[PDB]
């Protein structure tokens, strides 16, 4: 029922995004990447992808190559009329957020506007609302200018006064980013059929890997078990039981056995690959499977994630190239 | 009695996280990132900015950056503080100040 | 002088060597690091050692205070970072003996 609509609003930006998931390159593209020597070699291989032309004019092919996906990406929210534009704005508020925290310890140390245009992400940036640009004040009267904003409902559980130097500069990401995560799910939750089981499924494994990495890293800091506790989403599958255990943790072992209450998350924890390598593969494998079902949103977002490997893997093959490492050069994440 | 460091972006990032850096907004932070449309001016007079602070003890400088401003650190001929050659990802430590001999 | 300039060029691959273990797993390292730096972690102690007569200028390792990038990452990565610590505090351990 929800499936003979959504061709006449996004039936041409479907099949668009579906050619652009051809040219993500396949397993046996990466085994010819690893035979390269040098980074000419490098720019010769590429141009047999869907790449090819990009280098005319080792760290140019980390923007030169993320570029790409940034105008591959404005060029898609271009013409989603009104059940995708406000979609496509929630993949760009996670690259907000990592913008204007790191715009508020500017603010604090009085370092200006200048460093803005070269030193943010251009998927979540900051061209139009031109009230950020002029501001300098010390993050009390620029709050009341980053309400002009659409993080601006994100900011409820952040105050005004909280935000002068109370709360740790890492700590309100991931109070914002727990704010971004429920609101994200509601919204997917609101939409209905295909867009709500090909999209929520990989919404509980992100708040999932946001109820693990938080509580291993919060072992030697002096944060309480109060404050990871607030920092959890409430999202996933661990939200009425698994997020009151990994409060009172305090052990590697003990965020151990509370994953191997599930048999997902379980035999992800035998990294013992490192654990964010195996958190990696099982991410693909979830946005891999978004690509089967068809007539839903969430073939969008799991192409922007999988399309950040493809900026991820190829600087992983150039960095064990360049630095002439190739011992853990086949340490990647072969998503096709 | 601080270390400081003049590196490169992936040079100053690692140092950084190693735990040397300090800002002293009065005087100077005691780090320069130097990336690839920085003049050689700049990292001249911040060789000189750090041979007169008096509590700097080690400058770390890569060598592959410390190549064209050679002739300034020629000139230092002092004892402290100490200056540091340390290898880029290209063209590691090869040929400076083991000339003395 | 000799045998050590030649290690540091070896840990100075091996600790850059992570860096490439470090940001492409966890964003950039890049803005967050330089932005919230206020004093030092690792400082130097100016000792005299002495041989024939000759006082002799030494520096000593001094760890001492504080953390500053204890929060970093610590939603995605952290491991890569934090081991990026211990590559470039044994590095910076070293060349404070060469110094």
């Amino acid at each position: 029922f929800p499936e003979l609509y959504f061709n006449v609003d996004n039936g041409y930006l479907e099949g668009l995004v579906r050619g652009l998931k051809a040219g993500v390159l396949s397993q046996a593209d990466y085994l010819n990447l690893v035979q390269c020597e040098t980074l000419e070699d490098l720019k010769l291989h590429l141009q047999s992808t869907d790449y090819g032309n990009f280098l005319a004019n080792v760290s140019v092919i980390d923007d030169r190559l993320k570029e790409k996906m940034v105008v591959e990406f404005r060029h898609m929210r271009n013409h989603a009329y009104e059940p995708l534009a406000s979609f496509l704005d929630f993949i760009t508020y996670s690259y907000m957020i990592d913008n204007v925290i790191l715009l508020i310890t500017g603010t604090l140390h009085q370092r200006s506007i200048a460093e803005l245009v070269p030193k943010c992400h251009p998927l979540g940036s900051f061209e139009q609302m031109e009230a950020v640009n002029i501001a300098q004040t010390p993050a009390e009267l620029y709050n009341a200018i980053l309400v002009d904003t659409p993080l601006a409902a994100f900011f409820q559980d952040c105050i005004s006064e909280q935000d002068l130097d109370e709360m740790n500069i890492e700590i309100i990401r991931n109070t914002l980013y727990k704010a971004y995560l429920e609101s994200f799910y509601k919204f997917c939750t609101l939409l209905g059929g295909t867009t709500a089981d090909a999209m929520c499924p990989i919404l509980e494994f992100e708040a999932d890997r946001r109820a693990f990495i938080i509580t291993i890293n919060s072992f030697g800091t002096e944060l309480s078990k109060e404050d990871r506790a607030k920092l959890f989403p409430h999202c996933g599958r661990l939200y009425p039981e698994g997020l009151a255990q990994l409060a009172r943790a305090d052990d590697y072992e003990q965020v151990k056995n509370v994953a191997d209450y599930y048999p997902e998350y379980k035999l992800l924890f035998e990294g013992a690959k490192t654990l964010e390598d195996r958190f990696f593969e099982h991410e693909v494998k979830l946005n891999k499977l978004a690509f089967l079902n068809q007539f839903h949103f969430g073939v969008f977002y799991a192409f922007v994630k999988l399309k950040e490997q493809e900026c991820r893997n190829i600087v992983w093959i150039a960095e064990c190239i360049a630095q002439r490492h190739r011992a853990k050069i086949d340490n990647y994440i072969p998503i096709f | 009695k601080l270390i400081a460091v003049i590196g490169d972006e992936d040079t100053v990032t690692g140092f950084l996280l190693g735990g040397i850096g300090e800002l002293n907004k009065n005087r100077h932070p005691n780090f320069l990132v130097v990336e690839k449309d920085t003049t050689i001016n700049e990292i001249e007079d911040t060789f000189r900015q750090f041979l007169n602070r008096d509590d700097i003890g080690i400058i770390l400088i890569n060598q592959y950056i410390a190549e064209m401003v050679r002739h300034a650190l020629d000139a230092h001929q002092r004892s402290i503080p100490a200056v540091l050659e340390i290898p880029s990802k290209e063209h590691p430590y090869d040929a400076a100040k083991d000339s003395i001999l | 002088i000799i045998e050590t300039k030649m290690l540091m060029g070896e840990v100075m691959r091996e600790a850059a060597f992570s860096l490439a273990e470090a940001k492409f797993t966890a964003g950039d390292f890049s803005t967050t690091v330089i932005q919230n730096v206020n004093k030092a972690q690792v400082k130097i102690r100016a000792k005299k050692d002495n041989v024939a007569g000759v006082t002799l200028p030494v520096f000593e390792h001094y760890h001492e205070g504080t953390d500053s990038y204890e929060l970093t990452g610590l939603a995605r990565g952290g491991e890569q970072l934090a081991k990026l610590k211990r590559n470039y505090a044994k590095a910076v351990e070293l060349l404070v003996e060469l110094a």
